[PDB]
């Protein structure tokens, strides 16, 4: 896997050419504003349990023919895969947010999902959906604007970090449509 | 590409556990030393035409047999691939710097090294003498303050360390 | 899914073997005992609305704590949510009494309960106080035989049992 | 795998129905009759070494450029190995008739069978013949009417049993085609 | 296919090794015991016919029930494959005598036998007696010289172990 | 594997025929120049190391691009691989010198390595030309006309070791063109 650091190192590297100031100052912001970082992934791993409880509740309540018989939410052992595949999610997408990267999330999740879930046949678009209600909530909480819950920060500009998670999130249904 | 991030990321993944506290603790150690190494860094890339020169000029005066029939300077294309692998070297020092850990140096420098110098009979002290003599010319702080020599001449160890 | 034939073909499976005389004599047992169990599956099938019913008020009787706000019970869709459930396993029991062993509890009810239920915080004591409820009001003769009594009940506590 | 009473599970479930009386009947009958399964079964694993043994020596002299060299039993490791899957074949098929339920044979013996074959380059229409000896060995020896060797049993009609290891002998040659 | 070549090149392979002297010094076995097998082979091919029919005559007169009503000689298509496999198995001696190792017995003849003629209920001393009456029919100097009786007996004896 | 010898059986035996004095004059002559067979062998691995460093050597210095960043030998770990590769085949053409037969290159060299070269990104092209480099100084070795070595033989005509080992090298290509 690679973070914010070797990824430049990568892309130096591909033109056999040292990073020097110009690409540095990028690298400088990173690690200045890097305790915003550290607070923006405390508050989603905080409240990750009621984070993919909630998405995946979502889900099912927007579309109830899951938990039909057939339904791909049917039985306790497939609600608990899906409730399990929504937190290894969040769990690689919370490792981009503190790495700076989505190469830990694109190699190590990602890669062979689709095909996967194709094969036992989850259905990718209500998986969409319940990564985006994931997504809803995380920008909420690294702004501190979710509804039910505040967490305790020094005021100042996240809106970097919270677009920066949209992304990451928005990287799965990419992977998997 | 190991480093502080990649390490406890790593971690935390093999036991399938979200960032915690020790993580993000971790971290905070970036946020400290990103000074001083960024600052060997860019030294680094500001001067490494004339530290390479001097360090290839160094292995040769030590070894001058190396420019002996059948050996691996014999010819000024064979020398020149001598300057430019210290140059190599070097930049993956200006990379270890940049990413605060030796995954540059270990994947892209160290990792096949022994094999590859062996098989094309490419003696190992030379390389050392080279990179021994980037650390010891370090002048601080005439060349950079201490705590970026400190980072460099780790860097520079740790090469060593691996070619010997 | 588990039963008296899929027990004896899959240990003979696993050893390579044709069915031999153990395995025809286990399921003897089979054209034994399936009139009492079909005669609970029956009974079962016949009254499960009334049953459910019961069985759910009792819960919510025991646990008043389940309709304040953020609890389990807190709305209407949720409390219809629960009675919907205690039916899936009242449905899971009539399937086992059908089948002859735990097969359908175990892959449809039980596997994955007690990720699910803490996972969505309901509490698991709920759940018991359902069956037990429903274990307990069973009246033979009243309700069904002696025998069929024996067969339901021990896949009530069968669940009560893996629940806790 | 599911035997005849957890299929009419399986296909209650999909409509999230209880079994009960109207169900029931085909189950009841099939306990009614269980005893006739038994000795159906016993019938085949008594004979079983000699049907394999007479059906595989059937496909050859049948077929007799089968032991030419090149051919697909030539040589006594490709005899054996023969013989073997001659045995596995009916091993299947005996599970299936004890079971009232084709799923084990389906899915332990059936599934990835013609690949295989395709793979390996056992002809499957020489197999399919080998299977269809057994399947008429097979209804001989339940019917008790096999001309070289008669069995013990209450007289009574096992013409649905009969017809039922038929249906599973019949399954393998159109997995294999 | 097992041979001095083969166990050689496939011990080097497993090591990851070039060939080396032993291996070429094995090979040097092959140049010297190359006459005496190849003697053998020749012979053989050039009057198998004659060899076969005395060895599965012998089998017969040994063992005049196999021509009883079910047994495996009871008519003269199955008297005929009892023929038929000394045969094949004479062709596999002649080709270890080619090849110099066990490998196209091993493969071709002895591979699965057992279960083959167990399951057609074909006797192993039937078989035995053929191979062993070959062996014993053997004549040196008049057949062969005494080394090709050598190299020709081992793989007689070879099989009826395999067999036994 | 099959060697020389065994290869005349895998033919003989396609026909249900002994191998008789017709067929065998070529194996006793094959056995008669045996010595040779040691000697072209033994010139080829008292070089190997010198052999493999040379070619892949070649094989760069006529396209430098190769170590250029994003060049498929660029980095030491590629490097090394490179060299491993050109050693393992040289190896498996060693062994296919030494058995008389191209079967144990292709079934345990061969086979399945044009898609892994496919699959990782080696070019194939330049792979072709590496080898082509170790065929021209196989032969040298093998005829005793290498230029920087001369080793000791009694004097006599191995063209034909020398053309077989050349067949053998020209597999590769064929395999992973
Ligand atoms: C079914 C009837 C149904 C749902 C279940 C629900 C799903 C849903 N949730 C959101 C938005 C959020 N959920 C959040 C989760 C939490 N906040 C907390 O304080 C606790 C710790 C935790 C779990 C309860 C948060 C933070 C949000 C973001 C908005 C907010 O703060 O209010 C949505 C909106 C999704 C979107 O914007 O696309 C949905 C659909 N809704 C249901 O209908
Ligand atoms: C080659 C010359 C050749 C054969 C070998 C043979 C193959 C064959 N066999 C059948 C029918 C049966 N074989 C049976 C086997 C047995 N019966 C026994 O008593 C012992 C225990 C056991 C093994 C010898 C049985 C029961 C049958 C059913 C018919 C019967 O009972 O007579 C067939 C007919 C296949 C068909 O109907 O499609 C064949 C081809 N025949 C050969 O030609
Ligand atoms: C880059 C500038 C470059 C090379 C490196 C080189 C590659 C090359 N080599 C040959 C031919 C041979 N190399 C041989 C190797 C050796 N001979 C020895 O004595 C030692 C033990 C060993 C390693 C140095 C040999 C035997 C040959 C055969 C010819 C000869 O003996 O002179 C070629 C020619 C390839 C061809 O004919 O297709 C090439 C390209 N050449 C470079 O340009
Ligand atoms: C958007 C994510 C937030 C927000 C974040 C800010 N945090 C700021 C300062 C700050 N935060 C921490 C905690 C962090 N550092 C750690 O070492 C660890 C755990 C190991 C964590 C969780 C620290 C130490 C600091 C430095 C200041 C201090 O000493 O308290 C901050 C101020 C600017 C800055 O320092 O960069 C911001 C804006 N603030 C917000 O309002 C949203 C909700
Ligand atoms: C078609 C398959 C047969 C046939 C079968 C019948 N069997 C009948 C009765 C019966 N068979 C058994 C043996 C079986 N039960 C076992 O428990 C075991 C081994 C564990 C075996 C092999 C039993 C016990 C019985 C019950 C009667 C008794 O006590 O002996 C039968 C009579 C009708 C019925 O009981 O269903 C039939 C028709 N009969 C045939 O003629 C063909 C050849
Ligand atoms: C083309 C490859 C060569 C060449 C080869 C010849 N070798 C001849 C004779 C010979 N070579 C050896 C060594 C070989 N035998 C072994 O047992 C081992 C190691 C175990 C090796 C490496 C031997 C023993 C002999 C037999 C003669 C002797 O005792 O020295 C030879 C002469 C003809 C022949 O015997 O077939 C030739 C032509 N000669 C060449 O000029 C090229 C370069
Ligand atoms: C939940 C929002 C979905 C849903 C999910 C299901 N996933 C099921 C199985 C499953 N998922 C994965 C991928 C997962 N495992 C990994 O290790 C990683 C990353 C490293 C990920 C993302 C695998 C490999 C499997 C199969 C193994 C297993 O069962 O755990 C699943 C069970 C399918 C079934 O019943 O056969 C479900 C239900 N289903 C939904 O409807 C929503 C959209
Ligand atoms: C300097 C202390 C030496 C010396 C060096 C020579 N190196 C030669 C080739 C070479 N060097 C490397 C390692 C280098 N390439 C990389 O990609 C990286 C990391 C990104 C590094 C550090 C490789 C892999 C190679 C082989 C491929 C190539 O030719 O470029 C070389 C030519 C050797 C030859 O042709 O025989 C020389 C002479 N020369 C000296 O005198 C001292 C010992
Ligand atoms: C240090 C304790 C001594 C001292 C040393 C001198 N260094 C001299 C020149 C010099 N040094 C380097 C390498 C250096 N520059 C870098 O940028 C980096 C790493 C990023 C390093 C290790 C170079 C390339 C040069 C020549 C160019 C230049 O002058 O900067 C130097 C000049 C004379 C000489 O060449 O020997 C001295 C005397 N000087 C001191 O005062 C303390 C005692
Ligand atoms: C048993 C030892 C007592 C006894 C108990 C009574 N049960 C009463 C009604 C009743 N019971 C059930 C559940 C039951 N019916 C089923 O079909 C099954 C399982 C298949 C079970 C466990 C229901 C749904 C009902 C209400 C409908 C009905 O009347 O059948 C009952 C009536 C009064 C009451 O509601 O408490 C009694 C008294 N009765 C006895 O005589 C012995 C002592
Ligand atoms: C006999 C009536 C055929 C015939 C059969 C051959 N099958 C050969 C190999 C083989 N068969 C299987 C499938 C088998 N193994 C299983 O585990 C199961 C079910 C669970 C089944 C049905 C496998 C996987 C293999 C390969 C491994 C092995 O050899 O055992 C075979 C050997 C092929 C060869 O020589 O390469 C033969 C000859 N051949 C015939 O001509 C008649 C029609
Ligand atoms: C002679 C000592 C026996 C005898 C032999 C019979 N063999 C019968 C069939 C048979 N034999 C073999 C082995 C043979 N086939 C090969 O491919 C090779 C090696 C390349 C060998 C050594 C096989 C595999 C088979 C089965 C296929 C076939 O029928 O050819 C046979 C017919 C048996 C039957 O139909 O029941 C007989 C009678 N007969 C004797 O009296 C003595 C014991
Ligand atoms: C040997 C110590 C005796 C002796 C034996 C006799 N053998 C007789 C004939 C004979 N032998 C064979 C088999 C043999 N010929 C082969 O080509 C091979 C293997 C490649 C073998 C094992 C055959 C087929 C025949 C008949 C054809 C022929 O005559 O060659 C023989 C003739 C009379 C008889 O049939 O018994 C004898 C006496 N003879 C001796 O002088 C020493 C004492
Ligand atoms: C050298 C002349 C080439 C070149 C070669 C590379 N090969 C690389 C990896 C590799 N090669 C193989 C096949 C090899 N392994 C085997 O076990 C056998 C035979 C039994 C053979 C022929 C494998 C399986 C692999 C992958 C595993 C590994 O890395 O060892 C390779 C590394 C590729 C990468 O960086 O991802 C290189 C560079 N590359 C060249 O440019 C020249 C043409």
């Amino acid at each position: 896997m690679l973070d914010a650091f070797s990824r430049v190192v990568v892309n130096s590297d591909a033109k056999a050419a040292y990073v020097g100031g110009s690409d540095l100052q990028a690298l400088k912001s990173f690690i200045a504003d890097g305790n915003k970082r550290l607070d923006a992934v405390n508050s989603i791993v905080s409240n990750a349990s009621c984070m993919v409880s909630d998405a995946v509740s979502g889900m099912i309540c927007e579309n109830p023919g899951l938990i039909s018989p057939g339904g791909n939410c049917y039985t306790n052992r497939r609600m608990a895969a899906c409730l399990r595949d929504g937190e290894i999610i969040l769990r690689y997408v919370s490792y981009a947010l503190l790495a700076g990267d989505a190469s830990v999330l694109e190699d190590r999740c990602l890669n062979g999902l689709k095909e996967t879930y194709i094969a036992l046949g989850v259905p990718t678009n209500s998986s969409i959906r319940a990564v985006s209600i994931m997504k809803a909530q995380a920008v909420a909480f690294i702004t501190n604007t979710a509804t039910e819950r505040k967490m305790s920060f020094a005021a100042g500009d996240c809106t970097s970090l919270a677009s920066e998670v949209a992304s990451y999130f928005d990287r799965v249904g990419a992977a998997i449509s | 590409m190991k480093s502080v991030i990649t390490t406890v990321v790593s971690a935390a993944d093999a036991a399938g556990r979200f960032p915690s506290n020790s993580d993000l603790e971790s971290i905070q150690g970036n946020i400290q030393r990103s000074a001083a190494r960024l600052e060997a860094a860019e030294k680094l890339a500001g001067n490494h035409e004339a530290v390479v020169k001097e360090a290839g000029d160094a292995c040769f005066a030590k070894y001058a047999y190396l420019k002996n029939p059948g050996e691996a300077g014999e010819n000024q294309e064979k020398i020149n691939k001598c300057y430019r692998d210290v140059d190599h070297y070097m930049r993956l020092v200006n990379y270890c710097l940049v990413v605060g850990g030796t995954g540059p140096l270990d994947e892209w420098g160290i990792a096949g090294a022994r094999e590859v110098y062996r098989t094309l009979n490419l003696p190992t002290s030379a390389y050392v003498a080279s990179i021994a003599y980037t650390r010891d010319r370090l002048c601080v702080p005439r060349d950079m303050s201490a705590q970026a020599g400190v980072e460099f001449s780790a860097y520079l160890d740790y090469l060593i360390n691996a070619l010997s």
